[PDB]
């Protein structure tokens, strides 16, 4: 018998995909222990997701301390030279 | 000290040589101008062992992704040790009087929880978010 | 006033989440501490039926949508502009009580013709 | 240790460039050219800086460099203050020109930080092999 | 100690050799600078036996799915033992005076419930969620 | 001092010569009319090492993009050091009495948290927003 | 004094001759009828240097375009210096008694904040809007 | 006095002859039955100079076009001077005792703020709307 | 920095070319065309007379505490020079609100290079290529 959490079943679970996408979008680094609970790491097999911060939108967004030109929130991967 | 008090677990403290323990004891004794010289070694060792145990069981883990021991773990474990030694001595002295000579200290009604009841405890308490509950979780 | 309404709808027309962290008169929370909280409650990651579990010292407050009658302001602007250009109010997709029928209608349409 | 790093490396700037990682690299790590468009972690004393790595990469993967003419959050291995010039420490951090054996820096501190904290800095130069 | 105070229940304590009990008594005696040396062995043994029993009956079981004894069970039982000995001695001295001078301690208040009423009890209380009621349960 | 107390972290302090440390110790001793002369060097060194550690771990970072240590970092560390030394000396004297007469000081006793409990701590507390929580952060 | 205490910043104070410093010290000593004559020169220098540093960091800047130091900056820095010297001496005396009589001073504090704790601090506090927050700012 | 204390600013006070200053000092000394004779001239001069400066910077300007110094500016500056001298002497005497008897005064725990702390300050405070905020202003 | 046309005085536009506009807090009152340096956390003040104090030139007049636009390096600017300068001269903040040559200064490296020569007190055109900070 196979439960939803059983290791052979994880790839069929809509939540396993959705929360791995969520984790990729939400990380700043490959270092999982500093970012995710033991629960999240085990349940969503986060070792095997290519987590590194490269898919977090906030990696690419300007967040300047003094913003004269009203330019914070701009995302560099939307510039014409990209 | 060669191993530092933040680097050792309760099991490690039991595994240290007497000299490694005595270095850590000597460091804890720096936190009082009296050094608690009239309290014997076994009691100071018990206070430190208990502080290490209480750090690792009671002031450990995270509140949201933040560590519950926010300050320096060395000085936290030392202040927690000094709090224990001062309670083994009977508590804070609010007032002391001898051969006419008398002094009164500004200890006051500082609180009712354990750490609030000594100066070392009040110092230690600032390292651990003042025992506040900023923990948060979410469903997935 | 059209630009003012459009800008006011963006700021004020929608509720906004305000998470407050730490106990009142308690230990202070710094920007790096708030970063780890922002991660848990991030609206981009949140979905409709998310549930939250917290200690006592986290408060999920709301900036309510702050009601203002932009419809009445829009009607007033339109009444000003239509009458300034000599058109009946109805040309601006706005109406008024007691002006739809009878001698009150006959007169405004006489004036237009 | 907690190795706490909820840190967005990029503050501001357009000047990101592509290289190949010559080894595994981490977000905010200073790097230098170790082969033809290949980059590796900078050693100390100022022969070796091109920019900082934005995000974690394995060896042989494509990497985004924040170059000079750009603003970044970087960890310092000593206390630093606004107007301090800084350069790679060899430990994956920056240190001041004043602490290093080098005469000149590669970034200018814009917001000060204590040892092991993250400062805010503007990258303004690169350093290579002069012999 | 060979068997630790957290490894023994009440019936185990009764089954221990005199030396195994004396090792545990000696550990409890470290928690006071005075060692309570004027209070007899039987009284210290009764306090420890009672602390073991009271741990296993009042400070056991789950709240939600969390253990109600959150901290180190060894030091909890030792503080609960020291608390009992200090109550058998009459409570906390708030003030002491004689030929050798006077001292007043900052041990004022101490709430109303037993564990609040001595420093060892205040320490023990932190190991056990401060006697708070965080249990939750569901239908299915 | 040649290295100033705001220029050194905990590891740097350990790396200083005895003279560089003694310059900083001597500066801290200027903050009391008594200089705490009856407290030994190791205790003054421990207080400074501990103040440096707390500055870098508890009173660092940013708060709504403002510095948390808004005041002069030199004097903040010296006042934090003086706070520690005065607590190693047992606290503020509210009153002192003997053959040379009696004095009673306006301490008031209204402070209950760590830094509020001595005059040096109350001074240090102004440099760090009085422990207020003005942090603010945004989504993008 | 030749350079006045309001004309010098922390680095300028270090650059002064001993005579220019001693003139400023002598001006500060006018603010107590005792002149704090038992405190050494270094302690008075440290208190002034601290007052200058604290003025320039904590009591500087604008507040709804009004300067935060509204009163005379000379007398503000002198009262802040006298406040610091008085805190190096202990607190304010609430009462003094001895061989030659007794007195009590009504020096009860206005609250728990540092400047409230001495008469010089209470004076200094009037120069700086009583530490109120009247800042206001607009979007454009 | 020939130049009256209300006719001199801080720079004018510095420019007065010693006799013109001594006439004003003499007038201030009339506000106490003791004349503060055991406090030196330079302390009285510092108090007066400070009172002049503080009048011109803290007690100047308008509220709703009414002058903020509504009473006689002479007696306000003299009371402000006497307030300062009494604080340089350590504060009010609440109680005085010795061989010549004992007296206790109706000082009665006057409130938190500077001018409330002495009788001269309480008199001065009536000249300046009791430090109330009756200012009003309009757009046009 | 001013141009004269008949009766009239016109302020010169400081920034000729470049897009390295960047915003800081004024540590003091500053005027258009002044060289500035980092003086606190995101705070800029007028540059001193030798090396180690330059981040850019202020683009508009400000009261103390106001937000300042700088032209940084990678910009071409119109700046007043306190001495005679020629093409290829490296120049440096002068301490007087002007620039001067590296050759005249105690320093050994500039922050901008002169593209068009100018007499003492005239407006030069120069390219800003470097910042300078505390090296010790
Ligand atoms: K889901
Ligand atoms: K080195
Ligand atoms: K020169
Ligand atoms: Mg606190
Ligand atoms: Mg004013
Ligand atoms: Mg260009």
């Amino acid at each position: 018998m196979q439960l939803r959490r059983s290791p052979g079943m994880r790839p069929m679970d809509r939540d396993w995909h959705q929360e791995r996408a969520r984790a990729r979008e939400q990380a700043y680094s490959s270092d999982l222990t500093s970012q995710f609970s033991e629960s999240e790491i085990v349940k969503y097999e986060l070792d095997t997701a290519q987590i590194d911060g490269s898919d977090n939108p906030r990696t690419y967004i300007w967040n300047r301390t003094i913003d004269l030109f009203g330019m914070n929130g701009t995302d560099v991967r939307e510039l014409r030279n990209r | 000290p060669d191993p530092s008090i933040d680097e050792v677990s309760k099991s490690d403290w039991d595994a240290l040589t007497t000299q490694e323990q005595d270095d850590i004891i000597s460091q804890v004794e720096n936190l009082s101008s009296t050094g608690w010289v009239n309290t014997s070694r076994e009691r100071k060792a018990e206070a430190i062992r208990s502080a290490i145990a209480e750090r690792d069981t009671l002031y450990s883990g995270n509140m949201s992704r933040l560590p519950t021991l926010d300050g320096d773990a060395e000085y936290f474990t030392l202040y927690l040790s000094a709090h224990k030694i001062q309670l083994f001595e009977g508590g804070e002295a609010q007032s002391e009087s001898g051969e006419g000579g008398s002094v009164s200290y500004s200890t006051g009604g500082g609180g009712e929880k354990d750490l609030q009841k000594t100066r070392y405890g009040r110092m230690a308490l600032e390292y651990v978010w003042e025992d506040n509950s900023i923990a948060a979780l979410r469903t997935y | 006033n059209e630009a003012a309404i459009n800008q006011a709808i963006e700021l004020h027309g929608f509720p906004q989440r305000h998470v407050k962290v730490g106990k009142e008169d308690g230990a202070p929370v710094r920007d790096n501490d708030l970063r780890r909280v922002r991660t848990i409650f991030d609206p981009r990651t949140t979905d409709a039926n998310t549930a939250y579990f917290t200690g006592q010292d986290v408060d999920v407050e709301t900036l309510e949508a702050h009601n203002f009658d932009y419809s009445a302001i829009h009607e007033m602007d339109m009444r000003n502009l239509t009458t300034a250009l000599g058109l009946p109010l109805e040309a601006g997709n706005v109406g008024a009580d007691g002006l739809g029928s009878g001698k009150p209608a006959e007169l405004r349409f006489a004036l237009l013709k | 240790g907690e190795h706490t790093f909820p840190v967005e490396v990029l503050i501001s700037g357009e000047e990101l460039r592509g290289y190949t990682a010559g080894e595994a690299l981490s977000a905010g790590e200073p790097v230098y050219l170790s082969g033809d468009y290949e980059v590796s972690a900078s050693s100390a004393d100022g022969g070796e800086f091109l920019g900082v790595n934005l995000y974690d990469v394995a060896s042989g993967e494509p990497v985004a460099l924040a170059g000079d003419d750009c603003e970044v959050r970087v960890e310092v291995s000593e206390q630093v203050t606004a107007n301090d010039e800084i350069l790679p420490d060899g430990l994956g951090t920056f240190e001041t020109v004043a602490t290093s054996a080098a005469s000149a820096g590669v970034a200018i501190v814009q917001e000060g930080a204590a040892s092991g904290e993250v400062c805010e800095a503007y990258i303004f130069a690169v350093q290579g092999t002069t012999a």
